[PDB]
């Protein structure tokens, strides 16, 4: 289930394999280090799970727009639209909730079993995880954690990362929505491709 | 051809290639964006 | 007695391009049309003479198919069957897409299959692409020569009809032959103004003029 | 309208380095036949001039009292072009650079006799860390972290 990224080249000898999604890519060796490999495993995890949330948050309601069932901005076009509150106060919000909860976070990656504990009810507490997969209230249908899961989890992560920076780069490009550009692929793929938008 | 090779890997043959690319690249660059004072792209 | 399925190397007094000459002491006749023919002395490394083998051998396969291309559609085209065909114009004709678009989508293509190769030619076995049948035995082929069910699908190799050095040598040669006939005709296509076929012709009749020295 | 400089695309003193440009080498021009090579170059050298001054003008460039674009780089977000998106490019390459020296140097530290490495560069070795120092930011910042960067002697 290791696999290869180049069948040709061998696996270095940090990628061992004990971690999910191992497939022997680190070409450039950042992760030689263990210390190294331990923050970029959690880097990995978090930046993955936030472009699974963006990229769905960028095409599913691009795609019920273009069908007609709802009329939602795209989401270039959202910043500037009307809501209760003004951007600057959304932002302090999620700046103040955002340091709470990502210096637990951190607390947690620095030293794992130690922010388990609920601070204000005593009597609540996170069961014995492994850091990364915070089980309890954050798995409420105690789906099963295996390797399986994990190694599903990073590919579509890694899958997510992929279409968010093709997002930002079709959107600098050309200007209009991802999902309009595949509109546009599907029209005629051998004339609208990467060549003839530049 | 080992002793060519390593002839070749010495300090100014070596030093001349890649400079010599690199100058190359320049002024190719210099002639497809020309006249560039500042970064306009973003 | 059965069928050898190992190249033979040529004896030591083999042919050489240059009779009553020494052959270089890198050039053994272990490889495919072995003439002993390294002025220069390019293939003292054997590294690089493995290297400079493999490149020989996609160079062959790459001009037999460049010329086979040029010439059987020539030949059609003097007969008749080809209404306005002309290789020197070909890549500036209209196709269904643009020459960049076709230019990279065959970049990504042939660079799967090119960088498969590479992988195989450093590590020999790493990728397999003949099937692993339950009790067939796959034999191991040699770097460059693959060929299971996809690339020899005849089985003319392994030592079937002539042995494998003997094939290995007529290709390499009709590789040289094919080469050096492609950068003939690039030549030709912008000396001459005219076609290979139609060179040919004008040479073939009063062969004392309509030659390089007049155009 | 920093530092009292109008842009350059509303500077009259532009339009008339432009001006004394276009004569000068319409005055070189008028010496040969149009159909010529020289007449071409000259032609071409115009149109590269009116394309550059026309660019200059669009750039959003702040051009002084003496016609001349002015760069700004105490950090104004509409002149970020000129000196801070640039410069970050060129750390970039620098920080590329002086990684995979620093990365050869180190790899070729333990060795029988390293300075045969220096005079004569083993190129398998060093385009295998070409390519290390397109992810150098974070290597170097992880390896400061690591307290690897620095040697305590
Ligand atoms: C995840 C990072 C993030 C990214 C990549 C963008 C990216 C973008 N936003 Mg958004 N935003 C982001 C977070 C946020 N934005 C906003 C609120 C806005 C506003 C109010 C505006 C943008 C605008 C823009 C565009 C140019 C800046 C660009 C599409 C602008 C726009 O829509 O295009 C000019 C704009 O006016 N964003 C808030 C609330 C404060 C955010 C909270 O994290
Ligand atoms: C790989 C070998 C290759 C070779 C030897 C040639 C050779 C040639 N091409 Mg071709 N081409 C080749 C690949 C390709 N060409 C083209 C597209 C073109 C165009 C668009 C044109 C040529 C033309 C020419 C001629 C250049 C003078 C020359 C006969 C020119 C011609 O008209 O002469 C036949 C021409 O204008 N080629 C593409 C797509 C980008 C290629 C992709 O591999
Ligand atoms: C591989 C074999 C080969 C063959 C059969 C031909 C055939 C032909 N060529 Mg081409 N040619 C070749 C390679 C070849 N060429 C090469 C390698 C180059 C340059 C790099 C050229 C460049 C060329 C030019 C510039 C012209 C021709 C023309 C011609 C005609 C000969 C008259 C002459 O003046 O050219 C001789 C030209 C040479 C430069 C000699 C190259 C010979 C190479 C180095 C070796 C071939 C020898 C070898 C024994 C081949 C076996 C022969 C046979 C069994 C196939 C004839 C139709 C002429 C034409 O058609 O005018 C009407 C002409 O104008 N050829
Ligand atoms: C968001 C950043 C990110 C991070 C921190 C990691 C982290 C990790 N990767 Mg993952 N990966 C990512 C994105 C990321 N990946 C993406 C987008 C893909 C799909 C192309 C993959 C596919 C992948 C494979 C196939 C493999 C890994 C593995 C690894 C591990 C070792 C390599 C290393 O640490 O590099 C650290 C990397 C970074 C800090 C990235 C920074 C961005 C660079 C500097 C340039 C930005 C480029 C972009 C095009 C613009 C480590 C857990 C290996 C493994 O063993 O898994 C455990 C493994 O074999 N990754
Ligand atoms: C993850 C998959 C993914 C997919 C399905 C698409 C899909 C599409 N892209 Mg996007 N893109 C992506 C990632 C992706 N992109 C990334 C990572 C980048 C940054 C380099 C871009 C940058 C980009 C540009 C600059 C353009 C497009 C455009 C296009 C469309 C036309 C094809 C094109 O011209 O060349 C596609 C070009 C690419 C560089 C291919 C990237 C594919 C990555 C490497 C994953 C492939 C892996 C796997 C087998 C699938 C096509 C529908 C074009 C357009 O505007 O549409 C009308 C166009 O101009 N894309
Ligand atoms: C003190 C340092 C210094 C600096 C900062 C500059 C700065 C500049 N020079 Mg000047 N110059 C200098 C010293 C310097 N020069 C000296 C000593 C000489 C005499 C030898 C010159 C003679 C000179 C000439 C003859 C020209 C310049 C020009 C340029 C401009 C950039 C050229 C270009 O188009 O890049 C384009 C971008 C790049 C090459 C970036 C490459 C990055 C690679 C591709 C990586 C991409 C990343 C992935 C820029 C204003 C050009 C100009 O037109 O000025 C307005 C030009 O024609 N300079
Ligand atoms: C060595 C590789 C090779 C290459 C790169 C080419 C390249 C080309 N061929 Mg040639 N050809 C070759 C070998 C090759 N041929 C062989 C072995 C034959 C059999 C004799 C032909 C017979 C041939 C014909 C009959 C025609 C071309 C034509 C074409 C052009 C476009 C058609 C095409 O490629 O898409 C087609 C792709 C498919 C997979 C279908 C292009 C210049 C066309 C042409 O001349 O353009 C006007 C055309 O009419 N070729
Ligand atoms: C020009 C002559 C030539 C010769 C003598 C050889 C010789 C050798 N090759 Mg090489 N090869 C060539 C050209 C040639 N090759 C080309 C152009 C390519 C690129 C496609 C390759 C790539 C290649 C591969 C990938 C493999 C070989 C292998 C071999 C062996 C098989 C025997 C043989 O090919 O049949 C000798 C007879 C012929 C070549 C006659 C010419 C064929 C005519 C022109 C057309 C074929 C007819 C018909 C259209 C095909 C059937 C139709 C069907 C698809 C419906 C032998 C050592 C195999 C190997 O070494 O394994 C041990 C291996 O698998 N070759
Ligand atoms: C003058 C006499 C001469 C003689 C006796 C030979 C003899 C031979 N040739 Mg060579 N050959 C010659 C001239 C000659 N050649 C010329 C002028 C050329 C053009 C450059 C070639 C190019 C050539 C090719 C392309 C091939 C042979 C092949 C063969 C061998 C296969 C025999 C058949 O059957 C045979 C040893 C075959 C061989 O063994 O190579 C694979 C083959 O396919 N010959
Ligand atoms: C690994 C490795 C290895 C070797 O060794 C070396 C190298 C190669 C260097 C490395 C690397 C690689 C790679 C490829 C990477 C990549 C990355 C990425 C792309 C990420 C992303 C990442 C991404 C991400 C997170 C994303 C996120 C997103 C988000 C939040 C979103 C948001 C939003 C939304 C929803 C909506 C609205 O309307 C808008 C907004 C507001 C905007």
């Amino acid at each position: 289930k290791k696999g290869e990224w180049l069948p040709g080249l061998a696996s270095p000898g940090y990628l061992t394999g004990s971690l999910p999604g191992d497939n022997g890519f680190d070409p450039l060796a950042l992760a030689e280090d263990p210390e190294n490999l331990r923050w970029f495993v959690q880097a990995e995890l978090v930046n993955g799970r936030w472009a699974m949330l963006g990229v769905a948050g960028m095409l599913l309601p691009e795609v019920f727009t273009s069908i007609g069932i709802i009329d939602v901005p795209k989401w270039y076009d959202a910043g500037k639209s009307e809501y209760f509150a003004s951007s600057s106060t959304l932002f302090v919000i999620e700046f103040i909730l955002f340091h709470y909860v990502e210096i637990r976070r951190w607390q947690d990656i620095k030293n794992p079993g130690c922010v388990n504990q609920d601070p204000i009810f005593k009597q609540y507490s996170l069961p014995p995880n492994e850091c990364g997969y915070p089980g309890g209230i954050f798995n409420p249908l105690n789906f099963a954690p295996t390797t399986e899961a994990k190694e599903k989890e990073l590919a579509n992560g890694r899958l997510a990362m992929l279409a968010f920076l093709g997002f930002i780069v079709q959107h600098n490009v050309t200007g209009k929505g991802p999902f309009d550009n595949l509109q546009q692929h599907l029209s005629d793929p051998w004339h609208n491709t990467i060549i003839q938008t530049f | 051809m080992r002793d060519f090779k390593t002839y070749l890997s010495v300090a100014p043959v070596l030093s001349t290639l890649w400079f010599g690319s690199l100058a190359g690249l320049l002024i190719e660059i210099n002639r497809f964006f020309p006249d560039a004072l500042t970064f306009p792209f973003f | 007695g059965g069928i050898s399925s190992v190249c033979e190397p040529l004896p030591p007094d083999r042919p050489l391009w240059f009779p009553g000459s020494t052959p270089p002491q890198w050039l053994d006749g272990s490889l495919p049309g072995d003439f002993g023919f390294d002025p220069l002395g390019l293939g003292s490394d054997p590294e690089t003479l493995r290297w400079f083998a493999q490149a020989e051998l996609m160079h062959s396969r790459w001009a037999m198919l460049a010329v086979a291309g040029i010439l059987i559609p020539e030949w059609l085209e003097s007969i008749g069957l080809m209404e306005n065909f002309n290789w020197y114009d070909a890549g500036s004709r209209e196709y269904f897409a643009d020459p960049t678009t076709l230019f990279v989508v065959q970049l990504a293509l042939m660079g799967w299959v090119e960088g498969r190769r590479w992988a195989d030619y450093v590590n020999p076995g790493c990728v397999d692409i003949e099937p692993k049948l339950p009790n067939r035995k796959n034999p191991k082929p040699d770097v460059g020569y693959p060929g299971g069910l996809w690339f020899d699908f005849m089985m003319w190799g392994r030592g079937s009809p002539e042995p494998v050095m003997v094939l290995r040598t007529k290709e390499i040669k009709n590789g040289r032959l094919a080469m050096l006939a492609f950068v003939g005709l690039c030549f030709q296509a912008v000396y001459t103004g005219e076609g290979p076929l139609e060179n040919l012709s004008r040479h073939v009749a009063d062969p004392g003029h309509c030659n390089i020295f007049s155009a | 309208d920093i530092a009292g400089l109008t842009p350059c695309k509303e500077s009259k003193q532009f339009a008339k380095r432009e001006k004394q440009a276009l004569k000068k080498l319409q005055a070189s021009l008028k010496l040969y036949a149009d159909d010529s090579a020289p007449a071409l170059a000259i032609k071409a050298t115009m149109e590269k001039t009116k394309k550059r001054f026309d660019n200059y003008g669009k750039y959003g460039l702040l051009c002084g009292s003496d016609g001349l674009p002015h760069l700004i780089v105490s950090g104004d977000q509409r002149h970020w072009g000129e000196f801070i998106t640039p410069g970050i490019l060129f750390l970039y390459i620098a920080g590329w650079i002086g990684w995979v020296g620093r990365s050869y140097l180190i790899a070729i530290r333990d060795e029988k006799k390293p300075t045969q490495k220096e005079i004569i560069i083993d190129v398998p070795l060093a385009s295998s860390l070409l390519f290390r120092g397109f992810s150098w930011p974070v290597a170097a910042y992880r390896e400061l972290l690591n307290g690897e960067l620095v040697d305590n002697n």
